[PDB]
């Protein structure tokens, strides 16, 4: 509940730094090299400040970005896991699994 | 390797792959997402 509260008050810039922290330094360096200085300043600041965020909050952030990349076609694989996340949000864990079993077949 | 840990690794690997694939586009996506809010 506290995690949830903390997750819904993250700015989009905080969510992006949390995403970057989880993808690691090499991939983060690749994004930062294409940003402007003011963007790099803000994101770098949150990486340093959000280092060590709860992994469950990070996972919720990744799921949020997973849905963004699915709906905008940056990611065109892993539809099963996307369905699993969607059905769990809309139906709850236990009815989603019965859909998921029928969905895999 | 719980189901949760494995599912986490599924989306992380695909998100990492997308960032590596087109870093300039994701960088601008991030700028646009920030400016949106």
């Amino acid at each position: 509940p506290k995690q949830k509260a903390q997750l819904d008050e993250l700015s989009m810039s905080e969510k992006i730094a949390i995403l970057l922290i989880q993808v690691g330094e090499d991939t983060t360096g690749e994004i930062l090299r294409h940003l402007d200085i003011d963007s790099i300043t803000e994101i770098s600041k949150q990486i340093v400040q959000l280092n060590g965020t709860d992994k469950q909050i990070g996972a919720a952030v990744l799921e949020e970005f997973f849905a963004i990349f699915q709906s905008n076609q940056y990611i065109n694989t892993g539809g099963l896991e996307y369905a699993r996340e969607l059905l769990t949000r809309t139906l709850g864990s236990e009815e989603a699994k019965k859909v998921m079993d029928k969905l895999t077949k | 390797f719980s189901e949760e840990e494995v599912r986490y690794e599924i989306i992380l690997e695909k998100i990492r792959g997308t960032l590596k694939e087109r870093p300039d586009e994701i960088a601008m996506l991030f700028k646009l997402l920030i400016k949106d809010e």
